[PDB]
């Protein structure tokens, strides 16, 4: 029971940060470098 | 009867080995792509 | 290793050497194994028969022994059409 | 290749699992960065 | 002819084609039937048999 306030604070902080990130980084991570004229993503050995 | 065990799995392989070398055959394992070329051609050693 | 002379030739639109025989080992098969080095040890005795076959009939084309270990010894010696990785290309040739 | 002497030469790597798209890589006998070969390396691995 | 025997209709997907992979070309034999090298006729089949 005493951890209810902490959980409420955590939830509200998650909500605020989620909305801030929604306003800042919305639809920005949609470009990656494909190969020439193909649908293949170009990376190196141990790079995601 | 030549039997092939394909892939990486935890299933029992004893029955198919028995099927292989009960009926004058052979048993092969193909765990990856690199194994296919060499394992799908060695059945001609038995036929000779 | 051996460095052949590789004169040009007719009936072969390539450069070939009649002194010895060439050996093709697939890319994914390691040369220098005990299995491989033993094949290269006893199969060498075929070069004399290769040369005798040619000298009996000078119109022979490739004579090749295809080993069960993936080796291929053919006569006359001639560079392989597709070397391993000097260009971006590789070869996928197993005699079996 | 299950031994140091077999792990020699070159082998094919297939990109995106495609059997037709192949490269050549040398075969090398890799040793894990964190191992248990002696007590010091064991303690390092356990610390991680 | 020295060309390889063709089969079906050649379909390729240029969007899944890496530029530096060295895909295989061909390994099939040039098997051309006698009736596929000339005009098929009811007497030529008898002659071939
Ligand atoms: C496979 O490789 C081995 C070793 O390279 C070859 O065996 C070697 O054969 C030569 C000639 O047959 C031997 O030379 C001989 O030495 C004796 C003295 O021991 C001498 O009396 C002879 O007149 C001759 O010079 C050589 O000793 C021998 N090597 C060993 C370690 O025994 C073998 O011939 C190769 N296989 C084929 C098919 O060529």
């Amino acid at each position: 029971l005493p951890l209810f306030h902490i959980a409420l604070l955590v939830l509200f902080m998650v909500i605020i940060y989620a909305i801030i990130g929604l306003e800042l980084f919305k639809g920005k991570m949609h470009k990656t470098c494909y190969y020439i004229g193909t649908d293949i993503v170009a990376t190196v050995e141990n790079e995601k | 009867v030549f039997t092939f065990s394909v892939g990486q799995h935890n299933y029992d392989r004893g029955p198919i080995q028995w099927m292989a070398c009960e009926n004058k055959g052979y048993y092969y394992e193909i765990p990856s792509i690199g194994a296919i070329r060499i394992n799908t051609q060695e059945y001609l050693d038995v036929l000779g | 290793r051996i460095k052949p002379v590789f004169i040009d030739d007719a009936n072969f639109r390539r450069q070939v050497s009649y002194q010895h025989a060439a050996v093709h080992i697939p890319t994914d098969i390691y040369e220098g194994s005990t299995i491989v080095l033993n094949e290269l040890n006893w199969t060498s005795a075929l070069d004399d028969v290769f040369k005798k076959n040619r000298e009996e009939d000078p119109s022979l084309l490739w004579q090749v022994f295809g080993s069960a270990t993936g080796l291929a010894r053919y006569y006359p010696a001639s560079p392989w059409v597709d070397n391993s990785r000097t260009p971006n290309k590789i070869d996928l040739y197993d005699v079996r | 290749k299950m031994t140091e002497e077999e792990c020699r030469g070159y082998y094919y790597v297939y990109k995106d699992g495609d059997p037709t798209q192949m490269e050549l890589r040398p075969r090398q006998w890799i040793h894990n960065d964190f191992h248990f070969d002696n007590v010091l390396s064991a303690m390092m691995s356990l610390f991680t | 002819q020295p060309k390889p025997i063709g089969v079906g209709i050649p379909t390729i997907n240029l969007r899944k084609r890496r530029p530096n992979v060295q895909n295989p070309k061909s390994q099939e034999p040039v098997t051309l039937d006698f009736l596929d090298a000339e005009l098929e006729n009811d007497i030529k089949v008898e002659i071939r048999n």
